[PDB]
């Protein structure tokens, strides 16, 4: 399943990313999860992950530096709390958990840059 | 824009289905349907699909995938339709009345291979798929070859037919 | 001839990049220009260019915002009045424009981020 | 690591050359040299050079190259040698007694093609190459394969042979 997301996304002074990730069409009764890995210096790690059905809201870990919606086949993403240390890639894995057969997608992932903010 | 679901006329059904042979691991070989697309720079990992028979002669479905630093385990209940090698949804029942899914064993010889067919049908769209499983991680190359006739028979390319990779990690436990 | 540079390079806070271009061995006598173009938008501008002799510091036109050093098979680079708005690809083309034969080189360009600091 | 010129009586001379009929544009239809690097991502632009001859029989060297926006010339002169057909810089003595700059003209009949040979040696390295001009920006495919093979007896990969590729801006003025 292909997964569409922007090449290139710079954060804001305030550390946050938002952008989105398109897939084939889930229909109502698919229960999707979507997992955001970060991958830096060939380090992969999880940053959040969701399920939903299309059209919902996202419902992230609590804490959790992810918020989003569900609309159609694509999910809208939120990054925030992200710091200079925290550059790198973010890919999108979004996988059709529920009912048979399991499948997924995974995305050639988003580049964020972060730049702290100056001491003023 | 998705390629509709293929007349059930065109999906064999094993005859005489055997429900106390088909229990235990499958693994996934071959997977098409109109969501399906295969693609080279993002090759799918292989995963399993266990089957155990319930009393009730439903099967507990447990896919078993390797994801990201752990195993996990996804489960569903695949309850007996009108005819042996058919099934539906535990739950379908909570979709309403404009939602259904049926699941037939196209063909299986118990301890080699088996093909199933999966069809997702809601309001305003279809979603199908096919399946060929092996009790090991390697199928006979004409088995494939005839999955993808088979596939191609119900109106899916070439490129909507993917052959996971075969893997080591979580699919063997 | 093959000019390699960085892929990316994100402008400091002060609008400044530094970077390298490099090329093909010139030798002492070859006289080489080196010309920083921008691509942004499908659209190309001349940054700034410079013509010099092996191991010599740059002489760029006056009031230029390029500044830099000439060593061995290459040129190490810092444009500075860097802004937002300057965010663009930044090629590097290296000409050996004496003596005869003419001969050139062009890299891929280096991208680069520029954001403006915050009004404090 | 950069290719030795190869020795000079291995780069024929034009016998007899006829300065007064060499003058004028030369269209640069293939270069090699041991700096030169073929890359199909970064196809070469075709350039011209005109030759116009001196009173005291040096030439002035004029390369006409489309750049950003705009056309150039460069400008360099051609000092006679001992033999008719080969030149040095007419500034030569300013880079030192280790400098040394020689042009060959290998072979022309002086209204369809000429192959000339430059080399610039230097203290502690050399650089050499190649052109064959025509007087138009084509040229007969026997030539050019000549031209690759003298390239290649010369110590020169095929992959440190260009072709620049034709254009209408700024050569034809």
């Amino acid at each position: 399943m292909h997964v569409a997301q922007p090449a290139v996304v710079l954060a804001s002074s305030r550390g946050i990313a938002s952008f989105v990730c398109e897939y084939a069409s889930p229909g109502k009764a698919t229960e999707v999860r979507v997992t955001v890995l970060r991958q830096a210096d060939s380090q992969v790690t999880e940053v959040c992950a969701a399920t939903y059905m299309m059209g919902n809201e996202l419902t992230f870990l609590d804490d959790s530096i992810c918020t989003g919606t569900s609309s159609g086949n694509q999910v809208n993403l939120t990054i925030q709390g992200l710091r200079a240390m925290d550059t790198g890639l973010y890919i999108c894995k979004v996988e059709l958990m529920y009912p048979p057969p399991y499948y997924l997608g995974i995305g050639n992932g988003t580049q964020i840059y972060v730049i702290d903010p100056e001491p003023c | 824009d998705l390629i509709p679901a293929p007349p059930l006329s065109k999906v064999p059904l094993q005859q005489n289905f055997q429900d106390n042979q088909f229990h235990g691991k499958w693994y996934v070989v071959g997977l098409a349907g109109n969501r399906i697309l295969r693609d080279d720079q993002h090759p799918m990992n292989m995963y399993a699909t266990i089957y155990e028979l319930k009393e009730d002669k439903s099967y507990n479905v447990t896919s078993v995938i390797s994801s990201h630093k752990k195993c996990e385990y996804t489960i569903a209940t695949f309850v007996p339709g009108s005819q042996p090698g058919e099934f539906t949804l535990g739950n379908i029942k909570s979709y309403g009345d404009k939602t259904s899914y049926l699941v037939r064993v196209v063909s299986t010889d118990y301890n080699q291979y088996a093909v199933v067919f999966f069809k997702l049908a809601e309001d305003n769209a279809e979603f199908f798929a096919i399946t060929i499983y092996g009790r090991t991680k390697e199928l006979a190359s004409e088995l494939k070859e005839n999955f993808i006739r088979f596939s191609k028979s119900l109106g899916l390319p070439e490129n909507h037919i993917v052959f996971p990779v075969p893997i080591d990690q979580c699919i063997d436990g």
